[PDB]
């Protein structure tokens, strides 16, 4: 018989005898991140183990079997992953430091507390408490005191630990044939099977600053409108010429802006686009926000949460009883097991994430079709983009009308959509040079251009120049800031976030083309149409078994990330907002600190 | 005329898994199908080339009822003329079934905590079933060209593990399957219908 066959029955004993593990992996982790426990950090380290001892086995023995004789493409690429050698490359010696630096720097990020100069005793830690300090608080003092004491108490800790973890997975990368830890992510991003829709590892990093360069326009006039807002709230601090006060900013690294717009809401008196306080008023419980998401999909034609979603996820905090890994997690735990963890408070902002992780399980369910190695998005910004997709379409104000938590009598308005849109360019608009920044960063520490006494300089020098944000308090290079984000102490890929923006608004034009849609790319809630639901099912279905670019085309027609429709959605905003930059200074001094 | 013993093969405490389900006779007995349609618990009962109103009013001279358990996904291909793993390789239906097929969940039964591996299923067969066909094989499966004598890089034992467990979806959920066929010969209707 044929090698390809005899790899196809290698596959098939793969598949069938992989999932039970890589479950029996996921029941123990989702174990321990909603229950956090030695004992089952003991189980689910094991099950990780022995689910890694099966990758190492059946990848040597994907080996023997040749790519470059198997035809059938769908089965070159399970066998392609399969093949790959991954922390295998890294001897004993090295995959256990790595491993131990990756689960210590997961730990300290996790058990990360600030205790209070005055009352040692008092430690707020960074999930619970500060976080409302660093959204919530106006006290430049209060904002400073937790802005600098996370990225100084439980960053510095981290540079020894960060330091070696480049090192050591530089190691790896460079051994898998790449060129660095960078390339190895860059690498989901690469096609090299099919002419026309191929791409390669570096065409991300020129497309993202391609794109972010038309991006620079619409960013500055929202800095300079954000800034004179922020003049205002917090007078005396910022330099309307200067870039900035990173603390000032909306969360603790200046992600997203979302929180600022109580500050730079344009016009207050019109109904509040932010549903926070309509939804907790009406006694909305985290079950009704799921509820509401999960009939939000229904609606389109996406399937109900399967019973095994309600039963076993969870959406609230279990309480001080026991403890959780509250970040946001949709899980695909195999075995036609979709869960979601998070922490749900009755928020906006996590209504919209709750449609957001919702729409990795309709991304994860639809895709379980697919053989489990082709079980994944089409790339990272896939994954992140569908669930945006939803939040892009649940946060208009019509929809927001036909859930109730805005008036019945709600009358749409000039006004109001600046309103809507301006909230949704601080969370959108407002992390793409974030993103960037990070990434970037990221990516040259990686390369080695940015020497090991030249990290932080490098940092904020970047952060003044890209992102317009600017230190509060220098920082020697004892501080490792970049770490102070959970994906970067985790070891996550975050130019998914970039590319996964670029894509959101792609899909929704394409997805309110095929539902009739009369007016611009906002107010442009999908919900009811099934055409467009199926649309993107088609999509989901696919998940990695056609090439991203083509997956990319059959659903907007571009082979590429086009930064087009995100403009042509915020247009009403840059034009607006230049109209309130005339007597503004629009752009940024590098040079200006608040401490000189 | 005694009723036919159609609780002992479905309300059986133990079924056996697919790849040997388990065949009963049943002959010499007046057949209450009528008991049958009224459990609601059956999920798909699907009478494939008899309508079930009609069968208390025929009689066949003999009645083959084959049990096993499959999974959740896997119910579709306990039907004629389909083709997957099941029904490739584990339990197939001919394609001019006369007949029922009834399946219902068992993860209270067939399902526990951790994993409940105890049913198996072949995933490998060099010939696909025949109609009505049981192997029990335990042998290898050479897929490549180098001789079988231990499990190695090509050479697959046959027979897998379901994993069962209680947090499993729908698909991935044990389902015990009562296959009901039907048999006429030149002998007496040695299963009726009560007016008869
Ligand atoms: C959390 O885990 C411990 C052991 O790791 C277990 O005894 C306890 O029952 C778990 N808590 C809940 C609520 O299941
Ligand atoms: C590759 O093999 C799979 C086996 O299930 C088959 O479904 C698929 O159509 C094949 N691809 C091509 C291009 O023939
Ligand atoms: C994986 O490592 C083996 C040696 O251990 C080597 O022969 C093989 O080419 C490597 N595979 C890849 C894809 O680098
Ligand atoms: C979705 O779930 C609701 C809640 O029970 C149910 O009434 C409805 O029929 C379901 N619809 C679909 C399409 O799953
Ligand atoms: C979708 O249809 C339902 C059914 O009448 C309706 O109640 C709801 O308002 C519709 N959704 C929108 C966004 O109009
Ligand atoms: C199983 O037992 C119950 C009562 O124990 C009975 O009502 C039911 O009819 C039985 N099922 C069959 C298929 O005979
Ligand atoms: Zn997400």
């Amino acid at each position: 018989s044929t090698i390809e066959e005899q790899a196809k029955t290698f596959l098939d004993k793969f598949n069938h005898e992989a999932e039970d593990l890589f479950y029996q992996s996921s029941l123990a982790s989702w174990n321990y991140n909603t229950n956090i426990t030695e004992e089952n950090v003991q189980n689910m380290n094991n099950a990780g183990d022995k689910w890694s001892a099966f990758l190492k086995e059946q990848s040597t023995l994907a080996q023997m079997y040749p790519l470059q004789e198997i035809q059938n493409l769908t089965v070159k690429l399970q066998l392609q992953a399969l093949q790959q050698n991954g922390s295998s490359v890294l001897s004993e010696d090295k995959s256990k430091r790595l491993n131990t630096i990756l689960n210590t720097m997961s730990t300290i990020y996790s058990t990360g507390k600030v205790c209070n100069p005055d009352n040692p005793q008092e430690c707020l830690l960074l999930e619970p408490g500060l976080n409302e300090i660093m959204a919530n608080s106006l006290d430049y003092n209060e904002r400073l005191w937790a802005w600098e004491s996370w990225r100084s108490e439980v960053g510095k800790q981290l540079r020894p630990l960060y330091e070696e973890y480049v090192v050591l997975k530089n190691e790896m990368a460079r051994a898998n044939h790449y060129e660095d830890y960078g390339d190895y992510w860059r690498g989901d991003y690469e096609v090299n099977g099919v002419d026309g829709y191929d791409y390669s590892r570096g065409q991300l990093i020129e497309d993202v600053e391609h794109t972010f360069e038309e991006i620079k326009p619409l960013y500055e006039h929202l800095h300079a409108y954000v800034r004179a807002k922020l003049m205002n709230a917090y007078p005396s601090y910022i330099s309307p010429i200067g870039c900035l006060p990173a603390h000032l900013l909306g969360d603790m690294w200046g992600r997203f802006w979302t929180n600022l717009y109580s500050l730079t809401v344009p016009f207050g008196q019109k109904p509040n686009i932010d549903v926070t306080d309509a939804m907790v008023d009406q006694a909305w419980d985290a079950q009704r926000i799921f509820k509401e998401a999960e009939k939000f999909f229904v609606s389109v034609g996406l399937p109900n949460m399967t019973q095994g979603f309600w039963e076993n996820s969870m959406l609230t905090d279990p309480g001080n009883v026991q403890k959780a890994v509250c970040h946001p997690t949709a899980w695909d735990l195999g075995k036609g097991d979709f869960r979601i963890l998070m922490c749900t408070k009755v928020t906006m902002d996590d209504f919209l994430t709750a449609h957001h992780e919702m729409g990795h399980i309709q991304y994860d369910m639809a895709y379980a079709a697919q053989p489990f190695l082709l079980r994944n998005g089409a790339n990272e910004g896939f994954h992140e983009a569908v669930g945006e997709i939803m939040s892009l379409s649940a946060a208009t104000p019509k929809h927001l009308k036909s859930i109730g938590l805005l008036s019945p009598d709600f009358q749409e308005d000039n006004e109001t959509e600046i309103n809507f849109l301006l909230k949704q360019a601080l969370t959108i608009v407002g992390t793409l040079p974030f993103t960037y920044m990070l990434e970037k960063w990221r990516w040259m520490v990686f390369k080695g251009e940015i020497p090991k006494d030249q990290w932080m300089k490098k940092w904020w020098e970047m952060k003044r120049e890209i992102v317009g944000v600017v230190e509060p308090v220098p920082h020697d290079e004892t501080y490792c800031d970049p770490a102070s984000l959970f994906h970067v102490s985790n070891d996550y890929s975050f130019i998914r976030y970039y590319t996964r923006t670029l894509y959101q608004f792609q899909f929704q034009e394409a997805l309110c083309q095929a539902a009739k849609h009369e007016g611009p790319l906002h107010k442009c809630d999908i919900s009811n149409s099934t055409e467009a639901g199926q649309k993107l099912f088609n999509m989901l279905r696919l998940g990695k078994s056609e090439p991203w670019t083509l997956a990319l085309e059959n659903v907007v027609g571009a082979k590429n990330m086009n930064v087009r429709p995100l403009l042509n959605y915020f247009e009403p905003l840059f034009t607006w907002l230049k109209d309130q930059n005339k007597n503004s200074f629009v752009g940024w001094s590098t040079d200006w600190s608040p401490y000189a | 005329t005694n009723l036919c013993p159609f609780g002992e093969v479905f309300n059986a405490t133990r079924f056996a898994s697919v790849y040997a389900w388990n065949r009963r006779r049943i002959s010499n007995c007046v057949a209450d199908y009528s008991v049958l349609y009224n459990t609601t618990s059956f999920s798909t009962f699907k009478c494939y080339g008899v309508s079930p109103t009609k069968l208390n009013d025929l009689c066949f001279t003999n009645v083959y009822a084959d049990s096993f358990v499959v999974r959740g996904d896997e119910v579709r291909q306990i039907a004629p003329g389909q083709t997957g793993k099941i029904a490739d390789y584990n339990y197939k239906l001919p394609d001019d079934f006369m007949g029922c097929v009834i399946a219902w969940n068992s993860i209270s039964l067939d399902a526990k905590v951790g994993g409940n591996y105890n049913y198996y299923y072949r995933l490998f067969r060099k010939s696909v079933l025949k109609p009505f066909e049981r192997d029990i094989s335990t042998q290898l499966y050479q897929a490549g060209d180098k001789p079988c004598s231990v499990e190695g890089p090509d050479c697959y034992y046959p027979l897998q593990s379901y994993g069962f467990q209680s947090t499993n979806g729908v698909g991935y959920q044990p389902y015990r399957v009562v296959v009901l066929s039907f048999e006429l010969l030149n002998a007496p209707a040695t299963v009726c219908g009560p007016k008869k």
